[PDB]
């Protein structure tokens, strides 16, 4: 009466077992809510997404499941199996009725349906995950760092008993081919089984291993605490649902990892080891109003409270933190060019250029700080690791954020891919026959030292700075030198306000550009717009006026004043 | 398959080979070597059109169907041998393999990606590029055993799913039911049979140049057996038919398990429409050039000649063959000697993103190791890595900062622009590699013969050399790629009056002889071809007329008036 | 037999079981063949129409895709045929050398690499080498101990022609070629193994000048990226 019983439970079917009660409970729940889901998509993908708020709705549809929360948290592998068998029974009953109606005017083979529950609460942070969570169902939310490749994984294996002819679906622990020790029927214990690898009970699915790092407060919770990470295993439809850098919410069971990695030294090898079996994954991709109502100078001076002077440098840093408009026409595939401006700090030692890059990475919600001596090509570009996987580098880790590069005059070919990232918002990969293009929508702020030390002489910027024109033409702002509340304000502005350029702001830029032409790169004008739009996002305004443009022009005037000397 | 299915399959195939497929078996019988594996290529579509159940039984049990096909091939070969007046003139061949080709075109059988676990056990085709090949090999595949009570000699097979490993049986498969479990092995005692099948492991990868393949392509192992070995090399475009199987090794005391999805090969093959027809009718030409040029790169002010020259670059070209058998190129070459920041880089990058099968670089950012060839090594093993000039084979290669390269990166580009090939000679890897590509370059400079940092042989290597309120509002109003991609795709598959226009213009540049005049080799002539095509290509024509050649003179003269003289 | 001889070997075909490798990726082969040698023999009209403008015909037919360079193709034909290996076997009088060497000093874009390719293609035993990915074992004999001596480009080109492109980019991996052009031999001294291997080859090479286009007042020993030890 239960077709597919062996697809979820390895036990022998018995109407006296306590499984029937929960199975019929979830079957009632699914029959009452059969119109809420797409049966075709459930059959094709082999899974079903159920809202946890629907199970805890309370009433009549959930009458036979009053303790769904406790049973799911403490016994997930049993509750999910019962739920999957119930939805499979509902689908096969509906399809058998349809097939009978078709025959009147009956072998329906419904495959395995993964019962996936999303939007689970309470949310459990990774730092509070200990060993006692083993066998429990919890939900986490974090940023993806590593995404491995898709690989086949044999979950179950079919075994035919030579005594009674019964075929069982024995699950494998970590994929280890083990032989059953007794026949599942309580009659004969033949203890001799033949493997049936072509049988439908032998379950083989796609498998992926992702790594999740906790959402760490870059200043509050950074008082000696390291960001904790954990491994998650996606299977079947959950495979290829997130890329490195996305913030995803993953609900699943906590299970023991047994490989074991390493080694060595000295020493990150751990025999003792944890991981998460992912059941569902969701990928997204007042004090503020007092601040909006001298806002520019207040945020500017509050970026680095330990750096004296550099008022224009802090002014460009705030503009880069908010950023312009990522004007990507998704309906026209019109590239957004770039809305993230770049900053160059040309200064002598002892000015605090490194401290400005630190504050750039600290106040930003996604900051990556890099020194310019211990440099590797894989430290900034994507890293290829084959047995292949692509590991995000500093130019990829800084996506939707700011990356700071100190002493880049000391970097060699490990730095030239940053030029391709500042312009294409992407990283080029070509190694070991693997060719790809990875995202890198980041804002690059950098600082360097002059050629002959103190350069208050008759030379200009392109001559005194240890840098060629291939990178000088890529910066929106060049400055020549010789916390949590503003963090929330910047994060809210990057998510809420999308700026535009008005006509009054353009007329000011037209007059300055025409007067600059009469004195006789194009990216200079692109900087005027990208910083003006950044000023509109700073003021939480959807449209930048002439006042914002004049301020951006004066900032660019200071950049062009230190230059062209 | 039950008896009815096998019977119908055998009868249908026997009738088909008794009616047709006679000369192939005759040529197989006419060969001298009798111990050789001979293939019989058969179209699967025409075979499945003759009977309904054969296709079902092939898609349900491919291995046994192929075995029955081989048996019927042996029977038909014997029948054709017995039908000859002199049967002793030929020799019977027992190693006959039916190789399936030409499956019904459908997404469930013709694949462009690597098959997943759902496709295990199914027969299908996968199209990819060969990234790795192994040597040709020999070893055993069947093992003979004998019974201790009846002296019956039987044979056991090697499990392909366990990397061809043998397991000792415990039952006598003789015609009389023997209860004997003691058997003796006869594989290593003598060499009476020569039972050994060829084996080779190749590695294919998805083609990122295809529209269905995403950013990261996946790889797959293909196992070739018998005559299927030595049929391909590293870099070939293959369409491999075969069965998706799983090879595994289990856990041990200190060894971890490993499961792998492989493709056991059976045959190897070496490689809106109404709107486009309406756009072609309106083009059949000057108004069409203005539309293509504006739609090629709308993010730029003016530069009508650069938009037109790029159009010919994406347009050309078609190879030819002269009386000496020399391959005569088709792909174009455009040089953009523009001041930095004028937007020439915005062209090439959007043009490389708008075009399928396209590559690009930024000069010194990719030296000769990233432009041509690189002998990737590991132990006493090596392979060939493709560069920018190679990956663009039958495509486009764009190079900004073109004069920022070293004289050896230019020498490698000199060969790719002059031979469609790149010589390989690194480590123990020596070969000749085909790089049939077009090169769209742009130079950062310091008349137009001193500001360029390129040698005079290299400037002559380009077909066209171009020098580079209403601007603010143009961006403000800005503040498609897909159709133009599909244009140049269909369009890339498409006289005396022409040759006159181009010889007269060249003679006018050759007569007034001061100190500057080079000798044409092919870059002129075949630019004239791909330009002449382009003006007809872009507008969908099969003949080059006067309007095509006249517009060429206008562009070529403007290129020699303001640009570097050829 | 020594590495480089053309031998005729008769024997049985037997299965090889070691098995080699590994790895990657991937020349390892469990499946493997070999030959059990039973015997080994070591050796060491249209022509008449061609003999009867023969020089210029062979010269122009060496590289049919290189324009000009009539004198360069003239020296290439002379190096292909070669002089007399005047070795008095009854007197042990050394033949000195009968294989001439060719140097091509030219700017980029002239087709110097193509001349070296045609040099190695028309020759019955041609070895072409680039001057960037260079190893000392790539040209000299290679020592491999568990010892064996593996023939390099200077040894593989024995009784033939070896082409070296962009040798101005080669360092100490190129200086043994000077000893091969003069001694017709390669010196080996590594891991206590001292030997002298044959290298009767003809070396044709091409390089780039120092400061690019050199149509100036300097000579060859000054414009060419090469010292007098090889000129
Ligand atoms: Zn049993
Ligand atoms: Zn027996």
């Amino acid at each position: 009466p239960y077709k597919g019983w062996k697809l979820y439970f390895s036990e022998v079917y018995s109407d006296s077992s306590p499984l029937i009660e929960k199975i019929q409970a979830f079957e009632k729940f699914f029959t009452r809510h059969i119109d809420l889901y797409d049966k075709d998509e459930i059959e094709r993908k082999g899974s079903i997404l159920v809202d946890f708020k629907e199970l805890t709705e309370g009433g009549e549809v959930t009458n036979l499941i009053p303790d769904i929360a406790t049973e799911l948290r403490d016994a997930p592998e049993k509750t999910l199996a019962c739920m999957g068998l119930a939805i499979h029974q509902v689908l096969t009953k509906d399809l058998e009725r349809h097939a009978a109606e078709l025959q009147a005017q009956t072998m329906v083979n419904v495959p395995h349906i993964h019962a996936r529950v999303y939007n689970y609460e309470p949310l459990t942070q990774l730092k509070n995950v200990r060993a006692n969570y083993y066998g429990k169902y919890i939900a986490l939310r974090g940023t993806v760092v590593r995404v491995s490749n898709i690989k086949p994984l044999c979950t179950k294996m079919a075994f035919l008993c030579a005594a009674c002819g019964e075929i069982q679906s024995f699950p494998l622990p970590d994929g280890k081919y083990s032989l059953p020790t007794k026949c599942p029927v309580p009659v004969c214990r033949g203890r001799s089984f033949t493997a049936l690898r072509s049988s439908p009970l032998t379950v083989t699915m796609d498998w992926q291993s992702i790594k999740i790092q906790e959402l760490m407060s870059d200043d509050q919770r950074e008082a000696g605490r390291i960001p904790r990470t954990i491994e998650c295993e996606l299977v079947h439809d959950l495979v290829d649902s997130c890329v490195p850098g996305d913030t995803v919410t993953i609900t699943g069971i906590v299970k023991v990892s047994n490989a074991e990695e390493g080694s060595r030294n000295k020493n990150d090898k751990c025999m003792f080891l944890l991981y998460i079996e992912a059941n569902s994954i969701s990928n997204s991709k007042y004090a503020i109003q007092e601040i909006q109502a001298n806002l520019f100078k207040l945020i500017v001076n509050s970026l680095c409270p330990v750096i004296f002077g550099h008022e224009l440098v802090k002014a460009g840093l705030a503009l880069a933190l908010f950023g312009g408009s990522q004007k990507y026409a998704d309906d026209k595939n019109r590239i957004p060019i770039r809305g993230d401006p770049h900053i160059l700090v040309v200064g002598d030692p002892g000015l605090g250029k490194s401290q400005m890059l630190q504050a750039a990475c600290n106040v930003a919600p996604r900051g990556v700080y890099v020194c310019g001596n211990t440099t590797t090509t894989s430290g900034l570009t994507v890293t290829l690791s084959k047995d292949f996987a692509l590991e995000a580098g500093a130019l990829v880790l800084g996506d939707q954020g700011i990356c700071g590069i100190d002493e880049f005059d000391k970097m060699g070919n490990q730095h030239q891919a940053l030029l391709e990232a500042m312009e294409q918002q992407s990283i080029s990969l070509a190694k070991a026959g693997v060719v790809c293009s990875l995202p890198a929508r980041t804002s690059i702020i950098a600082a360097a030292n002059p050629v002959g030390g103190h350069y208050n002489k008759a030379k200009t910027v392109s001559e005194n700075l240890k840098m060629g024109s291939a990178l000088l033409s890529r910066f929106d702002l060049v400055f020549i030198l010789l916390h949590q509340l503003l963090r929330k304000y910047i994060g809210y502005a990057r998510q809420y306000v999308y700026p535009r350029l008005s006509t009054e702001a353009a007329r000011v830029l037209q007059d300055f550009y025409l007067e600059l032409r009469k004195q006789s790169t194009t990216r200079q004008l692109e900087s005027l717009i990208r910083l003006t739009e950044a000023r509109a996002r700073l003021e939480l305004r959807e449209e930048a006026t002439k006042e914002d443009a004049e301020d951006i022009v004066e900032i660019m005037k200071y950049s062009m004043l230190g230059t062209y000397s | 398959m039950n008896s009815d299915q096998v019977t119908l399959v055998g009868q249908v195939f026997e009738s088909y080979v008794s009616e047709y497929h006679k000369n192939d078996i005759l040529l197989i019988l006419k060969e001298r070597d009798e111990d050789a594996h001979y293939p019989v290529v058969v179209n699967a579509m025409t075979l499945f059109e003759t009977n309904m159940e054969i296709g079902e039984y092939f898609n349900m049990f491919p291995s046994e169907v192929l075995t029955i096909f081989d048996s019927a091939l042996r029977r038909s070969a014997l029948t054709i041998l017995q039908s000859l007046s002199q049967p002793e003139a030929v020799s019977m061949k027992q190693n006959l393999h039916a190789r399936i080709s030409g499956l019904p075109v459908c997404p469930e059988l013709v694949r462009e990606h690597i098959p997943k676990t759902k496709d295990v056990g199914h027969f299908l085709s996968v199209t990819g590029t060969v990234i790795r090949t192994s040597l040709v090999k020999v070893l055993e595949f069947e093992r003979d055993y004998m019974c201790n009570k009846c002296k019956h000699v039987f044979v056991i097979k090697a499990d392909f799913e366990q990397y061809y490993t043998f397991c000792r049986p415990s039952s006598c498969p003789s015609l009389e039911s023997c209860d004997s479990s003691k058997f003796t092995c006869l594989s290593g005692l003598s060499s009476s049979p020569t039972r050994c099948r060829d084996y080779q492991e190749i590695k294919i990868q998805e083609q990122v140049q295809r529209l269905s393949v995403g950013s990261i392509p996946r790889s797959m192992k293909v196992i070739l057996e018998d005559d299927l070995v030595d049929s391909c090399k590293s870099g070939d475009d293959l369409t491999i038919y075969g069965i998706v199987m799983q090879r595994w090794k289990p856990f041990q005391q200190d060894v971890r398990c490993e499961v792998e999805i492989v493709l056991k090969a059976n045959y190897i093959q070496v490689n809106v429409q109404k709107e486009f027809e309406d756009f072609w009718e309106y083009y059949k030409p000057f108004a069409g050039r203005n539309v293509i040029l504006a739609s090629l790169c709308p993010q730029v002010f003016g530069m009508y000649l650069v938009k037109l020259a790029v159009a010919m670059v994406l347009a050309g070209g078609i190879q030819r063959t002269d009386a000496t058998g020399t391959r005569v190129r088709g792909e174009s070459h455009l040089l953009l000697v523009g001041d930095p920041g004028t937007g020439k880089s915005q062209f090439l990058k959007y043009a490389a993103k708008i075009t399928p099968r396209s590559v690009l670089t930024t000069g010194i950012g990719s030296t000769s190791a990233g432009l041509t060839v690189t002998a990737v090594k590991d132990s006493g093993e090596w392979n060939l890595e493709a560069g920018a000039l190679v990956l663009a084979d039958a495509g486009l290669c764009c190079i900004d900062e073109f004069n920022s390269l070293k004289e050896h990166d230019r020498t490698s580009i000199h060969e790719a622009m002059e031979q469609q090939t790149i010589s390989v000679a690194k480590a123990g890897l020596v070969c000749k590699l085909n790089t049939r590509t077009t090169i769209l370059a742009a130079t950062n400079p310091k008349s137009v013969s001193v500001n360029i940092a390129l040698g005079s042989p290299l400037l002559s290597r380009f077909d066209l050399i171009l020098v580079l309120r209403i601007i603010s509002s143009f961006i403000l109003e800005n503040k498609s790629m897909e159709k133009m991609k599909t244009y140049f795709c269909l369009i890339r598959n498409l006289s005396d009056v022409g040759n006159q226009v181009l010889l007269r213009y060249y003679q006018m540049q050759r007569q007034s002889d001061c100190r500057n005049a080079a000798r044409t080799t092919i870059r002129l002539l075949e630019s004239l071809i791909r330009l002449a095509e382009a003006h007809a290509r872009l507008m969908f024509r099969d003949t080059v007329t006067l309007e095509d050649a006249i517009t060429v003179v206008s562009v070529m003269e403007s290129s020699m008036q303001g640009g570097a003289l050829l």
